[PDB]
RNA sequence: GCGAAGGCCGGGGGCUAGAAGGCGAUCAGACACCACCGUAUUCCCGGCCGUAAACGGUGCCGCCCCGCGGCCGGCGCGCGCGUCCCGCCGGCCGCCCAGGGAAACCGGGAGGCUCCGGGCUCUGGGGGGAGUAUGGCCGCAAGGCUGAAACUUGAAGGCAUU
């Protein structure tokens, strides 16, 4: 991790989670403050990060990753996150059968699943688990792990923390593959990627 | 013939070497075209079985659907069942055989106790249930045959069992639910993890 | 309640064969 | 009450294998318990097992490796006659050649193979395949 | 000394043999659909770059309909290197 | 066509079938056999083999369904059969429902 | 078969309850089987109420509240609409409508 | 007062995206001239194709005031993209203490 | 040994309700429902009785098992310090992952079971006839408990779909 980052997600409130939480989840919760709210430990939350990125990057099309989001504010991120690394974009409605229907208008056959919320995103995940697709999930302290293979602990709710977290990553499987080196800051800023 | 998913595109190049493969990965077979990709000779052996007339009450009277019970398999290492149903008997074949070659899954089989060569039993006590009946596949000697019901036995013989000691528990004269059972056990003979697939 | 019903007309007709019993020996 | 110690152990184990856990705990340890267990790390079904001391009936904390499908105990322990055993394995253990079963023997506690090998008999412990 | 049914002769018989689930050591069945085979990318020490070679981890359905997969999946690339055991 | 193959004993679906095939292939859109009267049986069934889109109403029925009626003679009895076929592109007329658009 | 789990009443960690009365069918109906609404309405009807305190000697009055707990049976309370046949699913939802 | 049948809604949302620039929001008689071109949309029916104009004239009143969905305005999508692609300056997103000094990072610690 | 209610046997007591009984309606009839009057009863004491859809229609003791909440009792840990918070133990519950089941559903089991074995007791074996008959025991009685056969019949029953 580096310290810039860390200032970042403390004012993305990516650390701040809700005040219940799962037995699954508690490795990566640092501490809880008195009102309930569950803290992350960052470091821990960026290994997923860096994890997930490493996973993203072993697909041979970029563009066979799918990239699902029904949460409003997630919709800009995830389209900002296709532009910089390609891949299939789900905006709004998931529609059913997109995975499972052959005659689905919207027929995906992904290798990989990236949704901002296992509640918001259940019928992705359920049809992922259809066809062998793995996924990758954004994950806030209630987090029904059924089904999600790598889960990234973030608040995932506020606006902005969704925004950084994909940015996030965006930088760091571009980092990975090629393009920008992790010693030159990305040119694009994190707040493209969040929606007012 | 075009093929519509992206495994019936790698099915296309021949890029796919044999249907058990796709098993090896757990793929989901969409495209009957597939099964006949890998099935080049007459296709594999197909039985029709329990074609039962089945009614729906409605305000002007019963509407009688078919329901046909399919099964194919070569007769070597692979059983498939499926069920469709239609108006017309013969649709509902159509169904049934479509579906049937969409689930064809691979068996393990293997040796009562000489391990002379080809092998000739199932590979343990292997048991499946659908509704009530429930079925026991145990080994048998080479000199036994297929100790089953004519239904089972049919679906032992597509399957390349030589000789299997069968028990079925339920009420095995609904055949729908008696050949699902001994598919569902037939289906379990690559998910037990023996001694010899240890490393 | 027939089930009931029909518990109340048989103690009622064993009562009445206990009397004719009672009437003999 | 508790009158098997190791038919608790065994489904303990088989509730945590079906689970995914790797490590479990048997709340009481006998040395019946410690002599199948044993068995199994010789066949390779389990892995390194260790049994802490609480100054009474003990603990087991067991390793495992996923190998293990199933393992039971025959209650009442039912005395075998050497030719009986093959008549046992037909229907207790799936397949003549992979399986065991647990039997104490006047030599000691050992698989059906070995009592077989030394032509004896004795009360069926368990079996695990 | 492989991993097959073998014959008198020796020759492995049988045919394919069957993924083993990386956590569980549970074999993936022919049918098991929610079984998933993810690979994790290593990186060189200048550049952080990737190698084009990846370690791939196979997990079977059940373990994915538990929820485990994910713990599972830091703890065997703890032991496969890619992550800091921490 | 269909009497001939009745009266040569096809079975009713296999000469249905056979009669749908050349109209779809001739391009219309919808096929429909329908034979009735006692179809191996002292009692009276009504069969109806049908593929395609076929219309049902409106004065377009007139223009773009032609509907045949004929009476085979079995040695049982008589098997009326009527034979439906929908062509939405006849070249005079267009179909008044459907609204052609633009790009 | 069962159509609820909970048999219709609450009953738990009980045996016996009390018996109370269905204030419009007079039945005895126990405790934990019964309506249980508890109604406030003002001691006067609201068309008359704005009129009852302009005539009101008193300064500072302050109308009475009526304070009551209705109590029915089943039958003498799915008949007066104060409970209604659910759906299997809509059966389930404890929730209060509004 | 009379509801629109599916096949003059989906014609007229069809008509009003490709002739946005076309049509006009509350003339009737000016886009029943546009819709009647055998060209940008072909109707038969003198009644279906008066049916068809008067849906799109409420359409375009909807188009021009507050939009509906099922219409792709290329002068809205425009506006969309260039506040979609704006960037917001420095981005004020650059610039639990315990957990911080946990990492070790103790950023803005004292 | 205990055991709701009703019943019974002695003493009392007697407000209400109210098996019976009587009335007024109703209706084709109505000695039913509804109104009205009212005896036993309801209540207490000393006994009998020994039964209920006595139900969680789920015996008892023991082990493991998946999360997520509510309440109750006791206790411990932080913390300003609150009838907080996080546990622990016992109880009562709701949802439910597997798993099970013919399914409804159960999931603190109806899970770990045709891959079947922790211990113990009880009960059932197509539907009637029939809980009848007869014999025994018990009770003052009502009745309880134990409990047939001849003979008859091809279904009876469960759960779910339309």
């Amino acid at each position: 991790l580096k310290e810039a980052d860390v200032k970042k997600m403390l004012v993305a409130t990516t650390h701040l989670g809700v005040r219940n939480i799962d037995r699954r989840m508690q490795f990566y919760i640092f501490d809880r403050q008195k009102d309930g709210t569950f803290v992350f430990n960052l470091q821990k939350v960026w290994a997923k990060i860096v994890f997930a990125a490493r996973i993203l990057v072993t697909i041979d099309d970029p563009a066979e990753i799918a990239v699902v989001a029904n949460r409003p504010d997630a919709q800009r991120a995830i389209l900002k996150f296709c532009k910089y690394t390609h891949a299939t974009a789900f905006p709004g409605r998931f529609i059913p059968g997109n995975f499972t229907n052959r005659m689905n208008p919207n027929y995906c056959e992904p290798r990989l699943l990236l949704v901002n919320d296992p509640v918001v995103d259940r019928q992705a995940i359920l049809e992922a688990s259809y066809v062998n697709i793995p996924t990758i999930s954004l994950c806030n302290s209630d987090a029904n792990l059924k089904f999600i293979d790598v889960a990234i602990p973030c608040n995932n709710k506020t606006p902005m923390s969704i925004g950084l977290i994909y940015w996030l990553l965006a930088r760091e499987v571009l980092r990975l593959k090629g393009s920008i080196s992790r010693t030159e800051e990305w040119d694009v800023k994190p707040d493209l990627f969040v929606a007012l | 013939w075009h093929p519509s998913t992206k495994l019936g595109r790698l099915v296309k190049a021949g890029k796919i070497e044999s249907l058990y493969d796709i098993f090896k990965y757990s793929l989901p077979i969409k495209e009957t075209e597939i099964i006949d990709y890998f099935f080049p000779k007459s296709e594999l052996a197909e039985e029709v079985c329990n074609i039962m007339s089945v009614q729906k009450q409605t305000t002007a009277g019963q509407r009688t659907r078919f329901r046909a019970h399919v099964i194919v398999g070569n007769r070597d290492g692979f059983i498939g069942y499926g069920a469709g149903v239609s108006k017309e008997v013969a649709n509902a074949i159509k169904k049934a055989a479509k579906n049937a070659r969409l689930n064809i899954v691979p068996v393990r089989r293997g040796f009562w106790g000489g391990k002379l060569g080809d092998p000739h039993t199932v590979s343990s006590k292997l048991s499946g249930k659908c509704g009530s009946v429930r079925v026991r596949l145990i080994p048998a000697p080479r000199g036994a045959g297929i100790v089953a019901s004519p239904t089972v036995a049919k679906v032992l013989e597509f399957a390349g069992v030589s000789d299997v000691f069968t028990r079925q528990s339920g009420h095995s004269r609904t055949l729908m639910n008696s050949v699902g059972a001994v598919y569902n056990a037939l289906k379990s003979s690559y998910s037990i993890l023996t001694p010899d697939l240890w490393k | 309640m027939r089930a009931k019903w029909a518990k109340k007309r048989m103690r009622k007709l064993k009562r009445k064969r206990r009397h004719m019993k009672a009437r003999s020996k | 009450v508790r009158i098997n110690v190791l038919r608790d152990a065994l489904k303990s184990i088989c509730n945590a294998q079906r689970i995914g856990k790797k490590q479990v705990i048997v709340r009481p340890s006998s040395k019946v318990i410690i002599e199948f267990l044993q068995l199994m790390q010789k066949n390779g079904y389990i892995s390194d097992f260790a049994v802490v001391d609480n100054h009474r009936s003990n603990r087991i904390v067991v390793n495992l490796i996923g190998r293990l499908n199933k393992a039971g105990v025959i209650s009442p322990r039912f005395d075998i006659p050497a030719n009986d055993i093959e008549k046992w394995v037909v229907n207790l253990l799936p397949s003549r050649l992979f399986g065991h079963i647990i039997l104490t023997t006047s030599q000691g506690i050992m698989d059906h193979i070995e009592a077989q090998h030394r032509q004896i008999g004795g009360k069926v412990i368990g079996y695990f395949y | 000394d492989d991993i097959g049914m073998k014959n008198s002769s020796g020759v492995v018989v049988d045919a394919y043999i069957p993924r083993k689930c990386s956590a569980t050591n549970r074999l993936i069945g022919p049918k098991d659909h929610a079984a998933v085979q993810l690979s994790v990318a290593r990186v060189n020490d200048k550049g952080k770059m990737i190698e084009n070679n990846y370690v791939t981890f196979a997990f079977c359905g059940a373990i994915r309909s538990r929820g485990g997969v994910d713990s599972a999946f830091m703890l065997l690339a703890q032991e496969h290197g890619l992550m800091e055991r921490l | 066509n269909l009497r001939a193959k009745l009266e040569e004993a096809m079975p009713i679906r296999r000469a249905a079938y056979s009669i749908i095939r050349t109209a779809m292939r001739a391009g219309a859109a919808g096929c429909e056999v329908i034979v009735a009267g006692k179809l191996r049986a002292q009692r009276a069934r009504a069969n109806k083999f049908k593929e395609g889109c076929l219309i049902s109403t409106g004065h377009p029925k007139r223009i773009f369904l032609a509907e045949a009626t004929r009476h085979i003679k079995m040695r049982q009895g008589v098997i009326g059969v009527k034979v439906r076929i929908y062509n939405p592109n006849i070249r005079g007329a267009v179909m008044p429902d459907k609204i052609e658009i633009g790009a | 078969p069962v159509k609820r789990r909970n048999n219709g009443r609450s009953k738990y960690n009980c045996g016996h309850t009390n018996i109370v009365r269905c204030q419009n069918c007079h039945r005895c109906v126990p405790k934990d089987k019964v309506i249980k609404r508890f109604t406030i309405r003002n001691i006067v009807d609201n068309t008359i109420a704005d009129d009852v305190l302009n005539a009101c000697v008193i300064q500072g009055f302050a109308i009475p509240k009526l304070y009551n707990k209705v109590q029915y049976c089943v039958s003498c309370s799915i008949h007066n609409h104060i409970v209604r046949v659910r759906s299997r699913e809509d059966r389930k939802i404890r929730t209060p409508p509004k | 007062g009379k509801v629109r049948t599916k096949t003059i809604k989906r014609a007229a949302r069809k008509i009003v995206e490709n002739n946005y620039e076309s049509l006009k929001p509350k003339d009737f008689q000016n886009n029943k001239a546009i819709c009647s071109k055998r060209n940008v949309a072909i109707i038969p029916s003198k009644r279906l194709r008066n049916k068809v104009a008067g849906y799109v004239t409420t359409l375009m009143n909807r188009v021009v005031k507050g939009p509906v969905h099922g219409i792709s305005l290329r002068l809205q999508e425009e506006e969309r993209e260039r506040r979609d692609n704006y960037a917001p300056k420095k981005s004020e997103f650059d610039v639990t203490q315990q957990m911080i000094d946990s990492i070790g990072f103790k950023c803005m610690s004292t």
